[PDB]
Formats: structure tokens, sequence, C-alpha cells
């Protein structure tokens, strides 16, 4: 079991003996090593970068050199592993480029859900989206790269090979609303077609942290499919504040995050169903939610919430790894 | 808390006549869920026959009650309703509400979803002459 730590990267490795995470030496890892992490990840033949740095975990002991135990790095520095590319975006329609790793997916040449780019094969949305009748990825295209659903037609998107909902999804709660869809070809990317990085554990995002989400959801509660992506910015609300009696009353599970604003009708719908809720922390965009339930957007008291990614990464990085 | 659903609304009518069933909640705001409500009869199987999304924005009705059912809903007053026109003997039964925490996709709530949803008590409903 290997993992990525925190907003830098830091590459852990589990110890059995200690039944702990730990950083590894910077002392004689090299590219290979990280790409066989980053292969173990579920991440396949993608690598991005790989550098020594300051560990800034916090951690007591390191893995040195094959790998053992070593109270000290003899160089001083821990690997930061980076296994793709990804959280850049350019730099209230959005631009293109702005917002790259948004997708919009269709059934019945009509927009159902949104989605988020992680690899040129791999797209997160909400495991509700999916629900039958729509569980046949046959019924499903991805479109990437386009900001108008009228430039979404039959042969300007993607057809989608697989769909995995999460084993524990509870349609009844809306309890671990996420779901996978591999494309059945890799996507180009460019500046207008990226991906947005999956969470690390140790974020540390702060209790109201600054997210943003995407997506063409009506703004007005009785409309239509935006025809253009918009975005907006909405705060995380606390799990214990959201569950509040005059706000969710205990619906909220550790699966959920709720984001938004409590006071005041701000117009947070332009998010649809699987789309992305995302935060820049370290100069990288992060994948922090997608859009699961609350249909009261543009209402006080009635924030969105959202599938916590963070909690679902490793159910992730297996489904990466068992494809093929 | 979790929701406790409640349907009213039924009794006798005679053939062709009209009856307005309703659904609340405790324990939990019944703006919050997905709403299908389903019959059975003795004898037969249930049978979903109309559907409505948290927002209302789609609604789903079975061919055996198409033209005469109508499902709404009314989240300010915490309430479902199925209005049911032209009424036959066949459409005797318990009618019951099944509820899910409702997403966000733009597409209908399927009519046999309630095999897994919170489920109210039901309420009879007789048409005859008699």
């Amino acid at each position: 079991c290997v993992r990525l730590y925190g907003p830098n990267f830091i590459l852990q490795v589990y110890s059995s003996q200690r039944k702990s995470w730990h950083p590894v030496c910077q002392d004689d890892w090299n590219e290979n090593y990280g790409r066989a992490a980053c292969r173990d990840m579920g991440y396949k033949n993608n690598f991005y970068s790989s550098q020594g740095i300051v560990d800034d975990s916090g951690s007591t002991s390191f893995m040195k050199l094959k790998l053992y135990h070593s109270d000290a790095c003899s160089s001083k520095a821990v690997v930061s592993l980076r296994c793709i590319a990804c959280g850049v975006n350019l730099n209230e329609s959005a631009l293109p480029g702005a917002w790259p790793w948004q997708v919009s997916l269709h059934v019945q040449n009509v927009h159902v859900c949104g989605g988020s780019i992680i690899t040129p094969e791999w797209i997160v949305t909400a495991a509700h989206c999916v629900e039958k009748p729509l569980n046949n990825p046959w019924h499903w295209t991805a479109f990437a790269g386009i900001l108008r659903q009228s430039f979404m037609f039959y042969g300007a998107g993607y057809q989608v090979e697989k769909v995995i909902s999460h084993p524990n999804y509870d349609s009844k709660t809306k309890n671990n609303d996420i779901a996978l869809m591999k494309l059945q070809k890799p996507l180009t990317f460019n500046d207008l077609v990226k991906p947005v990085c999956l969470p690390n554990p140790g974020m540390m995002l702060q209790p109201e942290q600054l997210c943003w989400i995407s997506g063409w959801g009506a703004t007005e509660e009785k409309g239509k499919t935006s025809e253009v992506l918009n975005a907006a910015k909405v705060l995380l609300i606390e799990t214990q504040r959201c569950n509040s009696r005059y706000v969710y009353d205990n619906l909220i599970t550790p699966a959920m995050i709720c984001a938004g604003f409590l006071q005041g009708n701000v117009d947070s719908c332009q998010g649809d169903a699987g789309g992305p809720l995302v935060t820049s922390k370290n100069n990288i965009w992060w994948l922090i939610g997608d859009t699961s339930w609350g249909s009261g957007c543009a209402k006080a008291y009635r924030p969105g919430v959202y599938g916590n990614v963070m909690v679902f990464t490793d159910w992730i990085y297996r489904q990466m790894r068992a494809d093929g | 808390g979790q929701v406790q659903l409640v349907e009213s609304g039924g009794g006798l009518v005679q053939p062709g006549g009209s009856l307005r069933l309703s659904c609340t909640s405790s324990g939990s705001p019944l703006e919050h869920y997905d709403i299908i409500w389903f019959r059975q009869a003795p004898g037969r199987e249930r049978e979903g026959v109309s559907s409505i999304t948290t927002s209302g924005g789609h609604t789903n009705y079975a061919d055996s009650v198409k033209d005469r059912f109508t499902i709404s809903r009314d989240n300010a007053k915490n309430v479902v309703y199925l209005q049911m026109n032209s009424l036959k003997p066949e459409d005797t039964a318990v009618y019951y509400c099944a509820g899910r925490v409702g997403g966000r996709r733009n597409w209908i709530v399927p009519l046999d979803g309630y095999d897994n949803a919170y489920w109210g008590q039901g309420t009879q409903v007789t048409v005859s002459s008699g």
C-alpha cells in the first residue's frame, strides 16, 4: 500500500510493522521507483514529476533506500511524487479552459449530469446519475472542452465504456454518491481539456474553505439547463452546522460535505448532479466533492450536498488499478 | 431524524369519481425526498403509478393511470398530492408513498423505485357502486 500525502504530494509507504504511514527518503530514489509507485496507485503509465522536499508531514521516522526504516534521511529530504499533470486551468459565463476537467454527460441527446476528468479515460460523477434506467454505459455520451450545450451533438462527444457505482451506494439516503465512468477511448488533453487532481490525505482544508462549482445547471428553480457553462464561488460548511435542525437535520453522513452559503439566495445553482466542487491549494486545483443532492439551491438554509471525494479516493485508485 | 411518511385521503368513491390523496411527513421535511405513489390490491403485485422529483420538475406515470392521475407537490406545505380522476374499480387498492432522498439529475424517478425506499402505512381506496 502506497499513497501521496498532503498538498505537496509526499510519497508515503505503509509499515505493517509499525502499522503507520511513513515518507520515503530521497536517498537512492529515482524515476523508475516513482513510476512503480504511480502504477501501484492505479495511474498506469502516467508520471508527472518527482523531487526531494523538506518533510512537511510531521513524521518522525522515514523509509530509506530495499526500503528500510531510518530515523534520518542522509539527503535530509523526502520524495514528492506527482503521477499525472493535473489541477491546472486558465491562469458569470466560464471561459474556455477555465474549468477544463468539466464534462457534460448526456442520455437521449439530453444533458443529464456533470462530471470531472481525472485521467484521459476516467471521469468522476455521482452514483445517482447512473441509477436505473441509466445504468447501461451505452446510454451515455461525455462532452469535453465544449462550453455550449448546442454544440454537444451526436459525433461531438465520447462514448462511455464502463460505469462503476460505489459498492456501498445507498439510493435511499444518497450515501456514498460517487461513480466512475471509463471512456472507450482516451481523451486528448490540451488547453481546453485537462484533469483535476484527486485529493490526498492530509489536505488540511479550512472549516469554511473557499471552493468553486461549475456546471450548466439551471439558474432559476423552474428552469432548463443553461446553454453555456457557468461557475460560482461557495464556502464549505461544517458538517455539524449542516446537520442543524434548520438545515439538513442529521442527513449529512461522513461521506457527504456541504457547500454554499446558509444566509440569502446566492443562486449556487450553476452545478449539475455529479459535477465538480473544487478548491485551489498549493497552486493546485483539487476535486473535493461531486454534486450529489439538495434541490433547493438559491435558497437559505439549504446548501448543496456533495459526495466527499477524499473518503472515496482509495476506492477510485482500486478501480483504476483493477481496470485491465 | 428519519422521515416518516403518512398517506391520507383514501375512502370509498363511485366509478367515474375523483379522489385526492395526499402524503405528508414527520421527522424530516418531505421537500428533501423524491416520491413514488404505488398501489397494491390483495392478490395482485405492487404497482408504481406515479412519481415526482423533489423540485417537481420531473413527473412520471404508469400507462394504466396516465391522463387520469396527476402527481404534484407543495414543499412549503410539506405535502405531495395525487389527483385521481375518472376512477375505476380496477383502481381499488391500498395506496402507499415511497420516498428516497432526492438527487439532482435531470431525469424521471422510475416507477419501480419503491423497492428501496421509506414507505408510509398506506391509505385504502375503494371504487365501487355499493
